[PDB]
């Protein structure tokens, strides 16, 4: 049985690692947590240090506040019957308010009102993690790629729940908080409008998540396989190319006819994933403002 | 129709992005050559990109890519045909000139470094509080090729510092000198660390480094690439 | 043409067949007996398309379908015009992806690196399998499978999902989703994590692996590091396409009803199931 270095053999431990300084506020570092065995089969076995200043422990606060509002209903929902909680926890949902309350605050709380609660602690929670991405890169002298790549993923999001409801004219277009009900919201919102397989940007956002699988199978796949070569140590094969990133380049040359750099290849990933939530949102933003069925649009502009 | 200038404007833009893609993936092995090391004549559609450069840290310099390519090293390989596309044959052995699946590549002959401009890879005798905390040790165990003969001795772990992993085994041979095997080409058992790679007979011939507590990236790139030959040119001497 | 440093990795050897008889290159890509072959049953499944669209009768790849055998001629034979077009097609089409898996590991052998990549492709050739043959064969008939056309195979997605209500609602359906959007997560982070250290501040040096280590532990306390990184990408692909082959092998086999009803076992289970209130009392 050959060795494919998909779990560790040996794993090896020495003193916690505390990190780099640059410019990071140390006072807002923690201490080292746990080190966990069962992670050390694939990663890393250090738990911590986390950061945490205002800005993660504002969003900390209210991120748990909108689980915690959701959570309540929940409760509300079943009686407050534990067997009830349980049986009935993917039935549960915190709907928006009617249509006829349109985008105002008025609805009463156990009709849209604590949905407009959670929604705003979500909101809050969201964006000031956003900012902690991009403070933490700068801390550090990174680039901003983090950021940037999940503002894509925010846009869909924000598409979601705000934008299109807004454009739309009533809250009652945004997404329920529930398991069950949030699926038979997307099945719902592609009936509406004409089967979103018909939405051109709907099947881009499908060949970019169908190809972030196919990329990173293969970059994956490709960095285990150079393993040996020790390819997985990339930002130095980057600034001194190796037989790790030389290998690994033939491969795919003489596979497919073409290939990557050590560092391209990580641009093919970033926009590969990026592309999934950008089109996304786009595609779900014309729906219902400009494109009332796509199935008809398609008809007239195929 | 708005839904439909979108779609026109987003599949420009994609052209636009994978022509900046593909440039970008050319900052290394382009221009083209022929077989004999002159550029070739068809290049492809994508131009060269405009020169980026890496500041290395802790004094190491820059890289400018694109830049002038050179392989820095003699390739001990000869045609075996009179036109392009057919392979080339050693012209010695393989395993020891460095070519085909035992090639490296001319890396600094200096080691890596962590962030804080220490070796990111000791022997852990030399890596203060390192010990091997999960999983059967190798260290003691002997060291059985492909041909199924004992060629060694388990001595050490060498292991990367800032990330805690083990990277290689110092094995000692039967002559009394070490060498380096990358962990990832080993089976550790619970009797002996087993080495498909390689027969016992070709473990003398692994490359040895200069420093008993460093190794540079020149001398990690001839030991991983002579270990991984060993797969193709020692298949002679291998079992079953 | 060769990359300024490829010379060095083009030697003999590597080949499961043929010896050196196929062993070089076309220009950048590498042949070997397993290119000989894709390129046959690649070349024929192409024809045999560019045929059946005169027997359908059309040159427009938006329209270009060809059909399974329809439900009658259960597992049999058909007339090439009536499905047989399609059973060829996909023999072709099998084979052209079987061999250029093992015209990979061929290249993996020359290049003396491992053979996860053809091991990874091939969890993308028995998802395939699965929708054409493994599932149809459970079925009964060839006219379970999908069509091949651009957007005759989104009009079998369809019809086939809503047989069972909103598919949604197959389990292992959910699974294979949250598998496929962590891979995408994964991917976007991992790019940008690599790229933030190459490409860190105007004037600033190259970052290290410990940059990215501290990074992700100061954002959510926890970094995999670059060996796990890649071996999670790895998983999260392979488990996206392993749970979307399950998930389609057991619909219209073990399980054919509407997905929906499947979770009241949940529901109905003895301790709660008559306690009222809630959404299900
Ligand atoms: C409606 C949509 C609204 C949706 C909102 C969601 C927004 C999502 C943003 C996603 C961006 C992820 C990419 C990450 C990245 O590469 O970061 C680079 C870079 C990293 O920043 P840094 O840390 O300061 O850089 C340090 C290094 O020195 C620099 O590091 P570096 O070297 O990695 O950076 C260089 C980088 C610089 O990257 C950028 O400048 C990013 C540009 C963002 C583009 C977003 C556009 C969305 C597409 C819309 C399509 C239209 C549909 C309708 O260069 C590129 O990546 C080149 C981009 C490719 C351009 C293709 C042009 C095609 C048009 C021409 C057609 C001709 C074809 C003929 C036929 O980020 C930026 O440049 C900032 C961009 C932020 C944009 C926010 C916009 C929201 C308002
Ligand atoms: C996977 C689960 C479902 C399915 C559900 C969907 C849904 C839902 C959608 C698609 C979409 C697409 N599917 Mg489909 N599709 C399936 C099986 C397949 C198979 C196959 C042999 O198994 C193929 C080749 C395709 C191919 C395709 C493309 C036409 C398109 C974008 C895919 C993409 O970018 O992926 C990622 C891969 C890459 C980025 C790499 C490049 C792949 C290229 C684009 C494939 C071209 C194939 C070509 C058109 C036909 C064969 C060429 C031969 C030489 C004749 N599907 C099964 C039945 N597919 C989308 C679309 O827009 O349809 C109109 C869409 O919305
Ligand atoms: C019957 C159902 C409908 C349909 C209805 C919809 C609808 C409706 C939508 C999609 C969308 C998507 N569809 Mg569709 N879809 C159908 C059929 C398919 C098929 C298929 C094989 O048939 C496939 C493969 C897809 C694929 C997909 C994806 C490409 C796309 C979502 C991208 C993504 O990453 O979202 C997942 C990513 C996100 C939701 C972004 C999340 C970002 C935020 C910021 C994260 C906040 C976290 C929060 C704080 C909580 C933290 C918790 C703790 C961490 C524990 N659809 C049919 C036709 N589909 C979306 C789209 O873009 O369409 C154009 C969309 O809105
Ligand atoms: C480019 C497309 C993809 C994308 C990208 C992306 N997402 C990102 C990023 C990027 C680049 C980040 O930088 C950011 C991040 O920090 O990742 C580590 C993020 C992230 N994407 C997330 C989720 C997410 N991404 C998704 C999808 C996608 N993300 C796309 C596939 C999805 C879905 C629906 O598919 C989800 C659910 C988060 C992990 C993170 C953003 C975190 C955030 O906004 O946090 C604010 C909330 C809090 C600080 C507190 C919330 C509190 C919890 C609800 C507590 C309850 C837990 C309870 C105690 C236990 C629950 C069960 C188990 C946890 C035990
Ligand atoms: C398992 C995880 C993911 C995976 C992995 C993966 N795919 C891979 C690899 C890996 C590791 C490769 O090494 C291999 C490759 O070389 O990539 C560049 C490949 C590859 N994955 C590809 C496509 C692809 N992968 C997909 C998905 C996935 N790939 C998974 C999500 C998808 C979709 C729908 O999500 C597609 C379309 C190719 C780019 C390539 C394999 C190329 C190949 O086999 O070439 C030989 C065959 C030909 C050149 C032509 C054959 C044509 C037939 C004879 C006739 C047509 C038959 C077909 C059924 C018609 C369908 C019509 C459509 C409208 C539906
Ligand atoms: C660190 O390392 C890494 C690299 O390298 C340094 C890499 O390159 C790559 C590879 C990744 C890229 C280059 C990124 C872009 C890749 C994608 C987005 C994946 C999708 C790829 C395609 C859509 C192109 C596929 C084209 C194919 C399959 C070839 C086309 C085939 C022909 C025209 C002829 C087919 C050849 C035959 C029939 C065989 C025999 C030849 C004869 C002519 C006979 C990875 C993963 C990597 O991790
Ligand atoms: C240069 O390198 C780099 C590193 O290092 C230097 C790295 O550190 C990292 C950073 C990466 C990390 C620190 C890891 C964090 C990444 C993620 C957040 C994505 C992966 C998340 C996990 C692995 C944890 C969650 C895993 C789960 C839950 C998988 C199992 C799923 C299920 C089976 C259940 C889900 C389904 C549900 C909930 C529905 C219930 C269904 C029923 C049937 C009941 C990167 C990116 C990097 O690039
Ligand atoms: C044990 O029980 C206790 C009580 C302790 C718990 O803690 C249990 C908790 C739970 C059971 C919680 C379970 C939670 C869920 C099921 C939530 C599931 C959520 C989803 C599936 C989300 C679906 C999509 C959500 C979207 C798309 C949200 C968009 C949000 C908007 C972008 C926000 C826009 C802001 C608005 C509307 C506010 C407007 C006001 C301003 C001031 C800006
Ligand atoms: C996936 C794991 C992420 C969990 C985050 C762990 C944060 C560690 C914080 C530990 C705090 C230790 N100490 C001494 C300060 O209490
Ligand atoms: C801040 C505490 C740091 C040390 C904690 C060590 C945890 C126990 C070590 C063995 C790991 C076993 N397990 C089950 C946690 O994986
Ligand atoms: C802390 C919440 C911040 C304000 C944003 C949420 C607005 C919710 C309005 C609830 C409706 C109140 N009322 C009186 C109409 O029932
Ligand atoms: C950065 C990687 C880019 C890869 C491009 C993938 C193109 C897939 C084509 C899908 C076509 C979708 N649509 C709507 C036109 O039908
Ligand atoms: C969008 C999917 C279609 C892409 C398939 C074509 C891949 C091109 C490979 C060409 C090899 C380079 N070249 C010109 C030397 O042959
Ligand atoms: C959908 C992603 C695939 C797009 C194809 C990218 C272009 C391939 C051309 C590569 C050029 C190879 N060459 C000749 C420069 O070596
Ligand atoms: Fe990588
Ligand atoms: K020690």
């Amino acid at each position: 049985a050959e060795y494919q270095n998909i779990f560790t053999q040996v794993q090896v431990r020495g003193p916690a690692d505390l990190g780099m300084t640059e410019d990071v506020n140390l006072a807002n570092r923690s201490g080292v947590g746990p080190f966990s065995t069962l992670l050390g089969w694939f990663g890393n076995a250090q738990l911590g240090p986390i950061y945490l200043g205002s800005l993660g422990v504002l969003s900390l606060f209210s991120g748990l506040m909108w689980f915690f509002t959701i959570g309540i209903w929940f409760w509300y929902q079943a009686g407050w019957n534990p067997a009830v909680f349980l049986r009935d926890l993917f039935f549960f949902s915190l709907e928006p308010p009617a249509p006829e309350y349109g985008l105002s605050f008025a609805a009463p709380l156990k009709e849209g009102g604590l949905w407009l609660i959670a929604s705003f602690f979500m909101f809050v929670a969201v964006w000031s993690w956003w900012g902690r991405t991009y403070l933490r890169a700068q801390a550090l002298g990174m680039g901003k790629h983090t950021a940037w790549a999940f503002l894509s993923a925010i846009w869909l999001w924000m598409v979601l729940g705000f934008i299109r409801p807004i454009l739309m004219g009533s809250w009652s277009e945004a997404v329920p908080y529930g398991i069950f009900s949030h699926l038979d919201w997307t099945n719902n919102f592609s009936l509406v409008h004409g089967n979103l397989f018909y939405n051109p940007f709907h099947g881009l956002s499908i060949a970019f998540l169908y190809g972030s699988a196919l990329l990173f199978a293969m970059h994956g796949a490709t960095i285990l396989a150079v393993s040996r070569f020790g390819g997985e140590r990339e930002l130095e094969q980057i600034a001194d190319r190796g037989t790790a990133a030389e290998r690994a380049a033939l491969f795919w040359r003489w596979t497919m006819g073409f290939n990557a750099t050590m560092e391209g290849i990580h641009r093919w990933a970033i926009w590969m994933a990026v592309l999934v939530t950008l089109t996304g949102g786009i595609g779900i933003l014309l729906s219902g403002t400009v494109v009332d069925n796509w199935y008809v649009w398609g008809q007239n502009h195929g | 129709d708005l839904a439909s200038l979108a779609i026109y404007s987003f599949w420009i833009f994609l052209a636009g992005l994978i022509y900046y893609l593909q440039t970008e993936n050319m900052r290394e092995g382009y221009p083209l050559e022929n077989e004999d090391g002159t550029p070739a004549a068809n290049q492809g559609p994508f131009p060269l990109p405009k020169p980026k450069t890496f500041i290395l840290p802790h004094g190491r310099g820059t890289l400018t890519v694109p830049g002038p390519e050179s392989e820095d090293r003699p390739i001990a390989l000869a045609r075996t045909a009179v036109s392009e596309g057919f392979p080339h044959a050693p012209t010695g052995d393989p395993m020891k000139d460095g070519v085909g699946p035992a090639s490296w590549v001319a890396r600094r002959d200096l080691p890596e470094l962590d962030g804080h401009g220490h070796n990111k890879i000791k022997p852990m005798k030399a890596a203060a509080g390192f010990h091997v905390s999960a999983g059967k040790n190798p260290i003691g165990l002997p060291v059985r090729g492909c041909d199924l003969e004992i060629a060694g001795k388990v001595v050490d772990i060498w292991v990367d510092i800032p990330e805690q992993m083990a990277r290689f085994l110092e094995v000692e041979l039967k002559d009394g000198s070490t060498r380096l095997l990358p962990m990832q080409m080993v089976k550790v058992q619970s009797n002996r660390v087993h080495v498909n790679a390689l027969s016992s007979d070709l473990f003398a011939g692994i490359p040895t480094i200069k420093s008993p507590t460093e190794v540079t990236l020149l001398e990690e790139d001839k030991i991983c690439g002579y270990v991984a030959g060993g797969l193709m040119y020692a298949a002679p001497k291998r079992k079953s | 043409a060769l990359l300024s440093f490829e010379r060095k990795y083009r030697v003999p050897g590597g080949t499961l067949v043929g010896g050196n008889l196929f062993d070089f290159w076309v220009g950048p890509f590498y042949v070997g007996f397993f290119g000989v072959c894709t390129f046959f049953f690649a070349a024929l499944g192409i024809i045999l398309i560019a045929w059946s669209a005169v027997l359908q009768g059309t040159w427009n790849p938006q329209l270009i379908s060809v059909y399974p055998p329809a439900l009658e001629y259960g597992l049999g034979g058909a007339p090439l015009a009536k499905g047989g077009l399609w059973q060829i097609i996909t023999i072709c089409a099998t084979g052209a992806f079987v061999c250029w898996a093992l015209r990979e590991v061929e290249i993996c052998r020359k290049l003396g690196i491992g053979y996860h990549i053809p091991f990874a492709f091939a969890f993308a050739i028995l998802a395939y399998l699965t929708l054409v043959l493994f599932r149809p064969v459970m079925m009964g008939a060839w006219g379970y499978a999908f069509p091949y056309g651009i957007w005759t195979h989104l009009d079998w997605v369809s019809n086939t999902g809503y047989t069972y209500g909103n598919f949604h609602y197959n389990p292992a359906h959910m699974i294979a989703i949250t598998f496929f959007f962590t891979n995408a997560l994964a991917l976007a982070l991992h790019g940008a994590l690599v790229l933030s250290a190459a490409n860190p501040e105007k004037g600033k040096e190259m970052r290290t692996p410990d940059h990215e280590d501290t990074f992700f532990r100061d954002l959510v306390g926890y970094s995999i590091g670059t060996l796990g990184i890649h071996r999670l990408g790895l998983l999260l692909s392979l488990s996206a396409v392993f749970f979307s082959a399950l998930c389609m092998i057991i619909t219209g086999t073990i399980w054919f009803d509407q997905w929906v009803d499947w979770w009241q076992w949940w529901v109905k289970l003895p301790w709660w199931a008559n306690i009222p209130g809630g959404i299900n009392g």
